[PDB]
């Protein structure tokens, strides 16, 4: 707490610098938002299978989106990028990362170990080794400290909402992690307790309900349409008692802004 | 980017947390550099290298070693650093008993605290602060180096890797198995290093975790709930721990003045919450007359 403010300021600076190109999918001739949704949903399952941190997942997605912001990738190679990204995120973030052979295993042997290792190098080169990216998760944990009082259901629900945002590059690619975290926190808080984006955070972040509105409207719709989405791995994950079964909670019908 | 063609290796300096460190010379600019060589024929790029490179690229501060370039790949990865003079361990090994004056010590501690405050403000734990990982130049500067064991932390922290920190410099919250440790572990290490520069011997030179703990207890007193609330509930606490009375700091570090003793005590507080931050320490009265003395040339 002698560094809370310093750290939050710094992450706000870095999230702008670590932000992927908003319009990259339109510059990708062979891949689409739909295929990316499939990839990210798959990484959620990988994260579940190997009991990886949520932060690891958020990191891998940042790496993928940044990589694809400058590198054209054929549909047959998109999973390879994702696998290499997940390996890198695991090495960065995890106490006990899965072995390389385990990442080769979950690609259903489509790619070899050598390809995974070569893609690891390429991803590193393309990102110029800059892997310490701020994530929605990093902002959420800080925002959680402003609860009155702390609520396990609010925390897991916010995490669930922030995770849903990873799936859909349209629209979430246009919003910064600190904004998605703010929208996720408000919407979680409202769904569980009826309460709202609190004043202590308006003042910490400079974000008002109004500045959060555009992301919050999108996240609201995403939350309402969640049972109908083609990708379901995040909903299935957040049924677990580990996350207090928060994906079983009913989304509020209106937000009243 | 960066090319190995332009560097001429001079000598092997030694081995860090990972990789091998060489002294070399840029043939075109004349700059003397350190090269940290990592062999990639061992599982892809090591997590230690990934973390050090990523974090050092972010950390630009006068008291943190300057990462200049990364040359990749040829089955080898080379980190290129500015070359200073010598690490603090070698300096101390090369120093006569009277060779490290208190004003130099004060200056070195002040700068290490600046470097550490900068790490912590940028959500980096170093987790291996010991004399060998600290570098001096001939002009009075000292810098944090070897971020191979470092990590980017969150607010608030999660559980990270248990041990962590070379034993002599390891914080009691790590030894006692606390689920959470944070920036205070780096401050403990610096407190140990401060005492070591002053007395010219390691403060707590244990050979096992229990030996390490008992050494700490004999100096600082065996911790109880009054001194460190929660201590008796920690995973590796034992009701059977021997009881030792806290020592007088005038006897722990005889050459040290009142202000110096005060700062040391605040850096070695049992409770990581009460333990002084690097940022708050910079304004301690010990540093009122701080300057920047030069070291001997060895
Ligand atoms: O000095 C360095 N030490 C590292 N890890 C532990 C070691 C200490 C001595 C050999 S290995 S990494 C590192 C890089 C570095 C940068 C500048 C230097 N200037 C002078 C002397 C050694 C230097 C080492």
């Amino acid at each position: 707490p002698d560094y809370h403010e310093d750290i939050h300021t710094y992450l706000r600076e870095m999230e702008v610098k670590c932000k992927p190109k908003v319009g990259y999918m339109k510059k990708q001739p062979d891949i689409t938002n739909s295929m990316r949704a499939i990839l990210v949903d798959w990484l959620v399952e990988v994260g579940e299978e190997y009991k990886l941190q949520n932060e690891t997942l958020h990191l891998a997605v940042n790496y993928i989106d940044r990589f694809l912001s400058s590198m054209s990738v054929l549909r047959g190679k998109l999973q390879l990028v994702g696998t290499a990204a997940m390996l890198l995120a695991s090495k960065f973030e995890e106490i006990y990362p899965p072995e390389v052979a385990e990442f080769v295993y979950i690609t259903d042997d489509t790619y070899t170990k050598k390809q995974v290792l070569r893609m690891e190098h390429l991803v590193l080169k393309v990102l110029t080794f800059d892997l310490a990216a701020p994530t929605v998760n990093q902002f959420l944990t800080q925002y959680f400290l402003h609860q009155q009082p702390a609520n396990c259901k609010v925390e897991s629900l916010a995490m669930f909402l922030g995770e849903l945002s990873l799936i859909d590059a349209d629209p979430y690619l246009k919003y910064l992690p600190s904004v998605i975290a703010g929208a996720a926190f408000h919407l979680a808080l409202y769904t569980v307790t009826g309460q709202s984006w609190p004043e202590s955070l308006i003042r910490k972040t400079g974000y008002t309900l109004e500045s959060l509105k555009p992301c919050l409207m999108d996240l609201h719709q995403t939350y309402l349409k969640a049972p109908q989405h083609a990708q379901q791995s995040i909903r299935e994950k957040y049924k677990n008692s580990k996350y207090h079964g928060v994906s079983l909670l009913n989304p509020p019908e209106t937000l009243n802004l | 980017p960066g090319s190995m063609e332009n560097f001429q290796k001079v000598e092997k300096i030694g081995e860090g947390t990972y990789g091998v460190v060489y002294k070399a010379r840029n043939k075109l600019t004349g700059e003397v550099v350190a090269l940290k060589k990592i062999r990639l024929d061992t599982e892809g790029v090591p997590s230690t290298a990934i973390r050090e490179i990523s974090l050092l690229k972010e950390l630009n501060h006068p008291n943190i070693v300057k990462l200049l370039d990364v040359i990749h790949t040829e089955n080898k990865l080379y980190l290129v650093f500015e070359f200073l003079h010598q690490d603090l361990k070698k300096f101390m090994d090369a120093s006569a008993l009277t060779g490290i004056p208190l004003p130099l010590i004060k200056s070195y501690l002040f700068q290490l605290l600046q470097g550490l405050a900068f790490c912590h403000s940028h959500r980096v734990l170093h987790r291996d602060l010991k004399p060998e990982n600290l570098l001096i130049n001939t002009e009075g500067a000292i810098k944090l180096a070897d971020f191979g064991l470092a990590r980017a932390f969150g607010v608030p922290v999660r559980t990270y890797t248990h041990e962590v920190v070379t034993l002599w410099y390891r914080a009691p919250e790590i030894l006692l198995g606390c689920k959470y440790y944070s920036t205070a572990v780096d401050i403990w290490s610096l407190g140990c290093i401060f005492a070591e520069m002053v007395t010219r011997r390691a403060l707590f030179p244990g050979d096992s975790e229990i030996d390490q703990l008992f050494r700490i207890f004999r100096t600082l007193g065996t911790p109880d709930e009054v001194v460190w609330p929660g201590v008796t509930s920690m995973p590796d606490y034992k009701p059977s721990f021997p009881k030792w009375a806290r020592q007088d700091f005038s006897k722990v570090v005889p050459p040290l003045d009142e202000d110096g003793r005060s700062l040391l005590s605040q850096m070695l507080h049992y409770d990581p919450n009460k333990r002084i931050s690097a940022k708050a320490a910079l304004a301690h009265p010990f540093f009122q007359d701080v300057t920047k003395p030069v070291p001997h040339l060895r």
